[PDB]
């Protein structure tokens, strides 16, 4: 039997003091009267750990039990790995827990950017990548990416830019395979310097929930407006996840994404998470009266191939 | 500036010493006579 | 000998209140007693000592400093500025002699730390630093001559200074120039009685015109 | 000479008194312009002296009593206005030594300034040098019409 | 009947960079309540967490006393944060509380101040226009004053003031200022400044309204999609070329008002050139049933740059 | 600089003998004319 061992811990109350934060080790479905549970820091063992043994439930030969150490707050906070080991059956079992390393050492800001939907099923060629923010200067540092099943990754692009507040930002971007993504792959940007007390180390993944494909509707000019100018609206609605990509078509011509604005989207309701937006082109009369048609193309994830759908718009 | 005004100056004292020699001389034609 | 140098050593002319300053005359590394004569804000204080130590700088503490050694002439006045803020641009100087140098920071109330901080030079940002430390200017050209301030970000939240002026000058303006102009304004004074005299002179000699 | 000794007096009792006037219209401005604690007290020694005020007064008071015995001639006028010059005569020879005192302070000091606008102490040591070289002509022009003046008062005693 | 208090605890996971999933859980352990008659909620910065479905297991019981946890997932970038994490723990009409933070220095926080402006349906509608200056992150509400000054005239109206305290053990206060709308029209300048005996300088905050060229806005109302038949119904009002953004949308059912809660509008979005003009939709999703009830609906706007009374309705029914 | 102040000193003593010489001829016609009287 493989017991389900989990350390979880206390942290910080805002509303006392807290001088202390207790770690447990809770083992789950292992068989009973067959456990035991040992805690060393910095991987050296510590004898007076005054903990207590408090079983949970029993089911037949399974059982649940669980152990207390009490630590101080400057043992925690030295970033000493604490590990509980646990003798089941003869085998031993190991669980880790720190404290987390700070995530903006320097003052430096890393983002990390998924792939546009646009790249992922229509173009074909993904990208990702890793903006790194409010640097002194770019020299001596260095930005590596990491996959998740194989250790062949692409050739990774990076550029520096001085801004006008006088500070320095690095884009490395890394070319990615949209099959791979689609199974859900994950992937990291890992941030050295040797000023950093440790790396920065961001994570991404294809976005979890349930898929639900949009709803498109086009709407004409409204029949009050006869001026100058003449606007078109599109409405997409109930779809999961945020990504999409909404692009305009003029008598089956591209149009430039200067031409046409996109609201951000927003929260439908809940629980469940569903999102709308609304699409804006406004054209002159004299364009929009040369009898042509006009198109409102998306490109989404929960749709069928080719993860394309269309609406046309026109007079006639 | 300072060279200017020193010419104002120098103009206004070249003017009185002019007017000066000639009322002295004026005067003391005037003294000679009586 | 020559005249006295008073010199601050902390190099701040700006400084927060409760900020430790000493003040030195002529210049040694010794508290000599009973051998210097300062003058503040043209009152001469009981300090008596080569060094004027204050541990804590109050507003009531600024103003102009004179020190005079004993057996040298007095000093050029120098200035002290007292202040409470939330984020101050301290300097090493507010005029600069050409090829000249001076520093700059970002300080902030009662040894609270201050990041991510920005200089600005005529409200163009030209350095960026996480902590706040020196920025060093080292032969100064007419091209250093501007407003100054910062902008840090305090415990979480963002702060702005207020703007500090530094100019760099051929030589230093000696204040005192409208003294020469007394000479010239007391001769068109003088050349003014000459004319009323002329006046009055030419009246009376005219009067033994008519009588003759 | 005495009718040369006549014409005389009435002039130079009249220059004691523009004397007089340039002196306290140096010492007003002097008094009034200088923040006096940021400079030596041996460089303004002319003005620590109090010299410009207790001159200007005892010039002009001797110049009053001296274009009076011209237009009136009262026997209360002359041997009452001699005393007016004595004290005057000692008074411009006492300003005479406070001003070269104060002159060789002055180039004492101004050794050690590289330049004559080096900044405010060298340029104010400069404009007092040469205040105080107008002064010192003033007094010696009023010096001697006050020994003239006592030569004349006392040569019709003799 | 006694109340009997359970024991509530507040335990989570560790990060680890070594792994992918980039997500934290937290567990709220209660012991010892009474079967059948507890509820956990869970909190995030006093803000309700409702798209999570915190998952609720039961551990054991023991007689009339009984163990559940309720398990929520977050994110590493909510945990970095360091934003206070609250279970609430319902039982027979009393609530029991659990929070958690993460470990970090004690840094002395900042203040923050916020000077918010009249909306301007109060302004040209109600005709009581208010400021706020909204104080946040304060160890405590002693010691502290907030003073309103004016800049033409001198006579400032009662301010009233209120404080609240926080999950995250900070305090905020609130002070409001009612103002004339004539006089807020002209041009004024307000601010608000509060003070502390620890504050160097008082912190300042001004508010004028809004400069530029004003622009009066232009209203239409599309029917729902013909595209559309499905159970629900949606109703959408574009509004544009209007200055500023300052603007209030209200939908309106057969003369009779319907509450915020059921309709949401997009912020708006600069467009024409450095023309600084604006536009926004407003959407209303009515079920079909509600719609079918041959009603008359309305798409009531107020804008300072409208003309008096200062408001523009349009009509929509399904008769025309 | 220097070069003008020398020229200010200059004028000042031409002034202080232009003054005295007017004073002196002031006085002349002045006795000259009481003289007449
Ligand atoms: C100095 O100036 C630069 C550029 O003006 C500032 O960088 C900008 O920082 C913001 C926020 O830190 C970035 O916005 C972020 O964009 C990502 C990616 O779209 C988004 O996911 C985030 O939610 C956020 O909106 C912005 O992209 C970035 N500018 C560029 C060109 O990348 C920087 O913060 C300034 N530093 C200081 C100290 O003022
Ligand atoms: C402790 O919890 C409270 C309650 O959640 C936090 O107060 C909230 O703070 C945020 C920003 O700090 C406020 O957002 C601001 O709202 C104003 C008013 O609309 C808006 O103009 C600003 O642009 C900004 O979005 C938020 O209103 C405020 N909530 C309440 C109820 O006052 C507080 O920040 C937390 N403090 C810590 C240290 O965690
Ligand atoms: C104030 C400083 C800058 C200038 C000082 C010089 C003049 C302004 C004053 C000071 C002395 C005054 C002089 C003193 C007394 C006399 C005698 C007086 O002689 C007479 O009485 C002639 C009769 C007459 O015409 O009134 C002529 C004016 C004069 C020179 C006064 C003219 C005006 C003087 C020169
Ligand atoms: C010395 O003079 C300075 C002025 O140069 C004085 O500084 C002022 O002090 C008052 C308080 O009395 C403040 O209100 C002013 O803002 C200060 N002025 C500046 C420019 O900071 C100083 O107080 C004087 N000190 C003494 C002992 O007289
Ligand atoms: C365990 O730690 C907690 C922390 O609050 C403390 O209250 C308790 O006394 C500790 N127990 C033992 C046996 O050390
Ligand atoms: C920083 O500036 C201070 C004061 O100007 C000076 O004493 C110190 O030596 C400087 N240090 C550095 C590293 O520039
Ligand atoms: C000073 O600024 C001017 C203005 O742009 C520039 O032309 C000049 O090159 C600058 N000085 C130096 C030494 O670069
Ligand atoms: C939280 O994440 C774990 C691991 O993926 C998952 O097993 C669990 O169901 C999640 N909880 C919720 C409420 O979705
Ligand atoms: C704050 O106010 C209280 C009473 O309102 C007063 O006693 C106290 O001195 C003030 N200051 C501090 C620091 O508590």
């Amino acid at each position: 039997t493989k017991p389900t061992v989990d350390l979880l811990h206390s942290s910080c109350d805002p509303n006392a003091f807290h001088s202390t934060i207790q770690l447990y080790c809770f083992v789950y479905g292992h068989i009973q009267n067959d456990v035991s549970i040992h805690w060393l820091m910095d991987d050296r063992k510590i004898y007076e750990t005054h903990a207590q043994n408090v079983l949970i439930k029993e089911e037949g030969k399974l059982a649940s039990t669980y152990s207390r150490l009490n630590i101080t707050q400057q043992q925690w906070m030295s970033e000493s790995t604490f590990t509980c080991k646990v003798t089941s059956q003869g085998e031993n079992y190991w669980a880790h827990t720190r404290r987390c390393s700070d995530d903006e050492p320097r003052g430096v800001i890393t983002y990390l950017i998924p792939p546009s939907p646009l790249d992922l099923y229509e173009n074909g060629t993904p990208k990702l990548t890793c903006l790194v923010l409010d640097l002194e200067s770019e020299e001596n540092i260095t930005v590596t990416w990491v996959r998740e099943r194989k250790k062949s990754i692409g050739s990774a692009s990076q550029r520096s830019t001085k801004h006008h507040n006088a500070t320095t930002s690095i884009t490395s971007i890394l070319p990615v395979d949209a099959k791979d993504w689609i199974e859900g792959e994950g992937y990291q940007c890992r941030v050295d310097h040797p000023h950093f007390p440790k790396p920065i180390v961001r994570s991404i993944t294809k976005a979890p929930g349930k898929r639900s494909a949009p709803e498109v509707y086009v709407f004409l000019p409204p029949e009050e407006e006869e001026k100058d100018k003449r606007t078109l609206t599109c409405l997409i609605q109930n779809f999961f996840p945020e990504d999409i990509s909404v692009q305009w078509l003029q008598d089956s011509k591209l149009i430039p994404k200067s031409q046409h604005s996109t609201t951000t989207p927003l929260k439908y309701n809940g629980s469940n998470q569903r999102f709308f937006i609304f699409s804006r082109l406004e054209v002159t009369k004299a364009l929009w009266t040369q009898t042509k048609q006009f198109t409102c193309r998306v490109i989404h994830e929960a749709l069928r191939e080719p993860r394309k759908l269309e609406r046309t718009i026109s007079k006639s | 500036l300072c060279y200017i005004l020193d010419a104002i100056l120098f103009l206004y004292g070249i003017v009185l010493t002019l007017l000066y020699c000639r009322l002295k001389i004026q005067v003391r034609k005037a003294d000679i006579a009586s | 000998t020559q005249k006295s140098v008073v010199s601050l050593d902390p190099p701040w002319i700006r400084i927060l209140t409760g900020d430790k300053v000493t003040l030195i005359c002529n210049g040694n590394n010794s508290s000599q007693m009973n051998s210097t004569k300062w003058i503040h804000n043209d009152s001469i204080s009981n300090v008596k000592s080569s060094h004027w130590v204050i541990v804590s700088a109050t507003i009531q503490d600024s103003g102009k400093y004179i020190c005079q050694k004993q057996g040298f002439y007095k000093s050029k006045p120098v200035y002290l500025n007292v202040m409470q803020e939330w984020l101050l641009l301290q300097s090493s100087a507010d005029v600069v002699l050409d090829n000249g140098s001076f520093d700059i920071r970002c300080r902030s109330w009662k040894k609270w730390k201050v990041h991510k901080v920005i200089y600005y030079k005529d409200d163009i940002a030209f350095k960026y630093s996480y902590d706040s430390n020196n920025i060093s200017i080292r032969k100064a050209t007419f091209n250093d001559s501007g407003s100054y301030h910062c902008t840090g970000y305090l415990n979480k939240v963002e702060c702005k200074s207020d703007k500090f002026s530094i100019a760099v000058v051929k030589d230093y303006t000696i204040e005192y120039r409208w003294l020469q102009l007394i000479f010239p304004s007391l001769a068109v004074i003088l050349f003014a009685v000459d004319t009323g005299l002329w006046f009055s002179t030419h009246k009376q000699f005219e009067s033994i015109l008519k009588i003759q | 000479w005495q009718s040369f000794l006549k014409k005389e007096l009435e002039f130079l009792g009249v220059t004691q008194v523009l004397v007089g006037l340039i002196c306290l219209c140096f010492g007003t401005v002097v008094c009034s312009t200088l923040q006096t604690s940021d400079f030596d007290d041996e460089v303004l020694l002319l003005y620590r002296a109090g010299y410009p005020f207790w001159g200007a007064v005892l010039f002009v008071l001797s110049g009053f009593l001296s274009i009076m015995s011209e237009r009136k001639n009262t026997l209360y006028l002359v041997r009452g206005s001699l005393g007016a010059n004595i004290v005057s005569s000692i008074a411009a020879g006492l300003g005479i030594a406070i001003l070269i005192l104060n002159l060789s302070n002055n180039s004492a000091y101004m050794n050690y300034c590289k330049d004559i606008t080096e900044d405010d102490g060298c340029f104010v040591t400069s404009f007092i040098t040469e205040l105080v070289l107008m002064l010192l002509f003033l007094t010696i022009l009023a010096f001697c019409s006050a020994v003239l003046l006592i030569i004349y008062r006392i040569g019709q005693e003799f």
